[PDB]
């Protein structure tokens, strides 16, 4: 999941937008 | 914008910044 990807790997602010309500 | 290495509370901070008033769900893996 994103929590995992952002930490083990890297992620973008655009990928994070997918978790907004 | 740039790519991000975000663990623990730093990820929560980033979600708060990105989503703001919309709110967000923080949903780690079990
Ligand atoms: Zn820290």
């Amino acid at each position: 999941g994103i929590v995992e990807q952002c930490c083990a790997s890297v992620c973008s602010l655009y990928q994070l937008e997918n978790y907004c309500n | 914008f740039v790519n991000q290495h975000l663990c623990g509370s730093h990820l929560v901070e980033a979600l708060y910044l990105v989503c703001g008033e919309r709110g967000f769900f923080y949903t780690p893996k079990a």
